[PDB]
DNA sequence: ATTAGGTTAGGCTACCCTAAT
DNA sequence: ATTAGGTTAGCCTACCCTAAT
């Protein structure tokens, strides 16, 4: 419980929302980044205010052009430094995840870049989710990140040397 | 459209719905206190959670002892108001229940236990309503109305007048008017499906709804 | 610690910092509520949105009118409590100030003026505090709001004493 | 201007400080962190309410055992970030401290005995601090002020210099 | 009565600041 | 440093609601 930066896991968010193909809406982040809801109806007028995303007609949240690059960026640093972190590192593959949502927050445009070089293929994570936006860093098919982060039925996942009855809302989960 | 005090008001209601003998359920306090349906049930959901009451396997609500005993104090409270704000302060009759029903909420055990002292009797409330748990503050009952009419009509005296009926303005201010107070003589008929009072030639057609609301005796 | 109406108590205090002669800040509001800064700050903003006062140039507070004069209906109705509660209640006179703290937000103006009524004079509050505003009702010399409320060097005062440097300003005469 | 982590800069400062001989006063802390004097004096109480440093009857700041231990935890995760920034990631040497100023503050202590592995000798940082505190993980030199000092630094880089005239400041810097 | 998604009012702490002592 | 007074971000709870089940 510390989202290091709460602006970016709400953008974050919305962006694994659209990719899980689900609508972002105030609610998904709210039980998603488990925060009461007027907590993020709030956090995110702030958004709004700094015309980062804006609040549909219909509740849906839309990234404006500049909250969706930034949504991208943190992806992509996230995804950079899992492969980093297991690649290079050898962290334990649970940890790998977490280390990651922490660390999205406070890496530099300049260490991904080296991290790009560094690193071997970063078509994708380790999880197989495909590392956006590297065309503006200026150089099973996958689990989705949501799925990451349920740990115990994700373990229950890693038990069966996957690289398992699934609940109907981790479904749409894994890609 | 302020309680003044949520809980306390959602108590003193199924204590309410229980004097009349109607099952308190969520729907009950939603339609008197007009609140909606989700908003009520997660309300009380909050009570249940802070031990005040709980909802039996049949839907209805049972107050935990711990919910009785304030429910209890609450109309306790409010009735020896309502005596101090006519006896005493001598505040318009039709005014005085909703004063009460602010009052209720703010008024100590202590100015209570003055009350008593400085009040005559602390039997009932202005309107006939007894006063309860005057016991944990250290220190009759009538026919419905809906019960004693008749197709043919009879002089009858007013005894109670329920807590929810003074609620019903249009319904009140009327009866109010026809001038009739605790203790007048009254006529009562089962008229074509409806039961009616008349006070001063006046003629007051009580809602079927209501008919239930008003106790009467025999002169 | 429940204002009842937090508005109101807000207004009544800024009343009250004006009768003592301090100037009314949000930091006095703070202290005298025991409520956080940022937290007086936004409840006040709300009012402020709702014309009810406004924050100086120099941060200090005035009501608007409106303010002013709900502000005042709420020592008005206060002090008749009080009045109401000692004089025909006969409630303990350390209590009483209390009970009205929490009376003068739920009492009518009907009621205010059968009290004017039933009660003998109503210049002033069982504490000597001038009763105002009974205009627009349509109707040693005193210890302010502020020091009945300090319950320890109030109970000593009436065990009648130093009073506390802040206290000093408080009892006027 | 984002310490990541308050508190943690805080104690990373005094033990800092300690360090460089100085002595740890509240004043330090405000210049070095670029805060105002109420607001450090403040957060520093917080500190202290949370038994982790005590105002000395002197005004100086000692660390209680468990402030210590943690200012600890940070430097090591500090060096230690920096050592794999340029050993491995290969960052610009210049941008490698700030970075780690970061990372310290999100670094988990897992990755850091993965690092201690997957790194040669972990005895000092890049600039030659030694690493702390390595005992308890259950596993000459410019000071961390000086590599912060970004224009007197890179002038220092300019003269080729691996672990000229120094600011009278930045004087005990250096051992 | 519940599921789904919001709301306002009122309150809080951590952390940061300028001015005047 | 401290007094004095205030500020933003980030959070929570008690309560209320409508639309759709
Ligand atoms: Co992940
Ligand atoms: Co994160
Ligand atoms: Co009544
Ligand atoms: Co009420
Ligand atoms: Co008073
Ligand atoms: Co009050
Ligand atoms: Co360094
Ligand atoms: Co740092």
């Amino acid at each position: 419980k510390d989202l290091v930066d709460t602006t970016e896991m709400y953008l974050r968010t919305i962006y694994e929302l659209e990719e899980e193909g689900v609508t972002p809406l105030r609610a998904r982040i709210a039980e998603r980044l488990e925060q009461s809801g007027p907590t993020v109806s709030q956090t995110v007028a702030r958004m709004e205010r700094d015309g980062l995303v804006v609040v549909a007609s219909d509740r849906s949240l839309q990234m404006t052009p500049t909250g969706r690059t930034l949504a991208t960026a943190v992806m992509r640093k996230h995804r950079l430094a899992e492969r980093l972190l297991t690649d290079i590192i050898g962290l334990d593959i649970n940890k790998v995840h977490d280390e990651a949502c922490r660390w999205e927050h406070v890496m530099s445009d300049e260490v991904e870049r080296r991290l790009v070089k560094v690193l071997k293929d970063v078509s994708r994570s380790p999880f197989g989710n495909p590392i956006p936006g590297l065309d503006e860093l200026g150089v099973i098919v996958q689990i989705n990140e949501i799925f990451q982060v349920e740990t115990d039925q994700f373990t229950q996942l890693l038990d069966a040397d996957i690289r398992v009855e699934l609940l109907d809302d981790l479904a749409h989960t894994i890609r | 459209k302020d309680l003044v005090d949520t809980t306390e008001m959602y108590l003193r209601t199924i204590y309410e719905l229980e004097e009349e003998g109607v099952t308190p359920l969520r729907a009950r306090i939603a339609e008197r206190l007009e609140q909606s349906g989700p908003t009520v049930s997660q309300t009380v959901a909050r009570m249940e959670r802070d031990g005040l009451v709980v909802v039996a396997s049949d839907r209805s609500l049972q107050m935990t002892p711990t919910g009785r005993t304030l429910a209890t104090a609450v109309m306790r409270k409010h009735r020896l108001a309502e005596r101090l704000l006519t006896d005493i302060i001598g505040l318009d009759i039709n005014k005085v229940h909703d004063e009460a029903c602010r009052w209720e909420h703010v008024m100590s055990d202590e100015v209570e236990r003055r009350l008593v002292k400085v009040l005559k009797d602390v039997s009932r409330s202005p309107f006939g309503n007894p006063i309860p748990g005057l016991d944990e503050l250290g220190v009759a009952p009538g026919t419905r109305v809906i019960d004693a009419a008749t197709s043919m009509p009879r002089k009858v005296r007013i005894v109670q007048i329920n807590e929810i009926f003074q609620v019903e303005t249009d319904q009140f201010t009327q009866l109010l008017d026809a001038d009739i107070r605790v203790g007048s003589e009254v006529e009562i008929v089962d008229r074509d499906g409806h039961i009616t009072l008349s006070h001063n030639g006046k003629d007051v057609e009580l809602l079927d709804d209501l008919a239930h609301t008003i106790r009467i005796e025999e002169l």
